[PDB]
């Protein structure tokens, strides 16, 4: 009943929390950014995927 | 006091840019430390030298194209964002690079000063779908450390750059990706001891071994102080 | 009345806190709700269990 | 998920795989926080006027 | 480089039983992960490790109170965890208590070595209800090592220890809690620059420059360790 709560948190897409349409070259600027503190984790904003 | 500190037991790697690293044993409460500091260090403060501003005959902005190429501009932005370059002498160089026929660019066909050092010289940078198409483009190449877009730097930058001078985001920092980890490691009667096992995966143009000794050096140079 | 009763402790009147981590120091997201319960033990000990 | 990934994979993968995201999720969900309040549940405005 | 020393300004004792310091300065870059790494260990390498344990051996059996006290066991322990008691010349202490009698049995009874101050003869022990009982022990005040309790203690120690000895808590003496602050220090220009305040509170018996200049000498020997070691 619990990690699904935590997925269910992380991959989520608010609209209000920061951090609007900028770029990813990938998921690691995303942890960077993340851990760093810096942007939504639940903010749809465009990256690349391979 | 009855302190510990951890033996460096492997560091396990696949390539030259991918490399594992375990870190035993810790007594609890530094895996942590450990962790978090040395990522904070390795991903925002590392140097290196990384491309900047760009002229090519023929640009304007990053949303028109060229005719006989693959590409867009974007992906070969993208495509240069993937370029290793190291200068040597240098803090700057600026490369030149002319372009003809059917070409998948690759980084190997630029112009070198003898003072730059490109690791990928296969990179894949562009192409021209025909052979009558042909280019002539110039790299400057910087050195610095982290990451900046260049969306902070033209909000920075005051100096107009003309259109068909064209601005990124650097990677600097060579690194990647850093992500640590503090397992249990069990002394025989202690099995409340951390661990912290790391993976790094980076660009070229650095050792991982040399990046984390050089981020664990300069945090050894700045605590230099405050020893005495 | 417990709302009242509480804002004259000073504290917020639902007791809901900012809580900080201290294996980062950080805070956490949201705040909790925070306040002291009156509980019990048992003669149902592991101790009687095992 | 886990389905689909045993499907064409085999099973090693979806093994790996599932023990990460039970890792992963906890890491993040102890990291996401989550608790409950008396204002979670209401006071609405119009008790009086239904009363 | 940029480097730059932490030199210490005030030390602002509100109490007897107490110790304060100003301390500063520091700066910017690193100071997050020079941060938590200082402050983790601040918060581990705080204790100094003061009260330690008691043996009790009396008329009786030995495990532990026999025929006409009041006081079981751990109530007499945690009537010792308040006691509180100053060594000066040394670093490590045992007392010794025989008593007997019907009366309140109290630290003034205690067989106080030369070189230890009691500052209460009145922290209560025990009780002898019993025409008939009569009181034996032993108390083993501080030293201690390392950091806290018992239970972490024995998590460390594979000794077993011959008879008698019963194990205690350590909630200790001249380190009772502690805080600090991250302000900007104006130098002219660069006055994004960090001063430190370190808010400390303990007992007496420590003057709080002493445990920090043995913590910056602790870290440098630590840390001896990782720049003459690798």
């Amino acid at each position: 009943q619990d990690v699904v709560l935590g997925l269910y948190y992380m991959t989520r897409d608010c609209v209000n929390a920061k951090g609007e349409g900028m770029v990813l070259t990938g998921p690691k600027e995303a942890e960077r950014l993340y851990r760093s503190g810096l942007a939504s984790l639940h903010a749809r904003v465009k990256v690349r995927i391979t | 006091t009855e302190f510990l500190k951890p033996r460096l037991v492997d560091i396990e790697q696949v390539s030259s840019t991918h490399a594992k690293v375990t870190l035993e044993p810790l007594e609890r409460g530094f895996g942590h430390t450990l962790g978090n500091a040395l990522r904070r260090i390795l991903l925002s403060s590392m140097p290196g030298c990384a491309v900047t501003e760009v002229e090519i005959d023929g640009v304007l902005h990053e949303y028109s194209t060229k005719e006989g190429v693959q590409e867009d501009i974007l992906e070969i932005l993208l495509n240069l964002k993937g370029l290793a370059v190291r200068v040597q002498g240098k803090d700057e160089v600026i490369l030149t690079l002319n372009k003809s026929g059917i070409g998948p660019v690759t980084a190997a066909d630029i112009t070198h000063d003898g003072d730059v050092e490109i690791v990928k010289p296969q990179h894949v940078i562009c192409h021209l779908t025909d052979e009558n198409a042909s280019i002539s483009m110039r790299i400057k190449v910087q050195r610095g450390r982290g990451y900046v877009p260049a969306s902070t730097r033209i909000h920075s930058e005051e100096d107009e750059r003309p259109i068909g001078r064209l601005l990124v985001d650097a990677c600097y920092s060579p690194v990647e990706r850093i992500a640590y980890n503090v397992e249990a490691a069990r002394v025989e009667q202690r099995t409340d001891l951390d661990k912290l096992v790391i993976e790094m995966e980076t660009n070229g143009t650095i050792d991982p071994e040399e990046a984390i000794r050089r981020a664990a050096t300069i945090l050894a140079e700045q605590l230099e102080a405050f020893v005495d | 009345e417990i709302k009242e009763l509480l804002k004259l402790g000073d504290l917020p009147t639902s007791g809901q806190i900012r809580l900080y981590d201290g294996r980062t120091g950080e805070q956490f997201e949201r705040p909790v709700t925070v306040g002291y319960m009156y509980m019990l033990k048992l003669n149902h000990l592991v101790d009687d269990k095992m | 998920m886990l389905n689909t990934c045993y499907r064409i994979l085999g099973l090693k993968p979806t093994v790996i795989f599932a023990d990460q995201i039970m890792y992963t999720g906890f890491a993040y969900a102890a990291r996401s926080g989550a608790s409950v309040g008396i204002d979670d549940m209401v006071i609405p405005e119009k008790k009086h006027e239904i009363i």
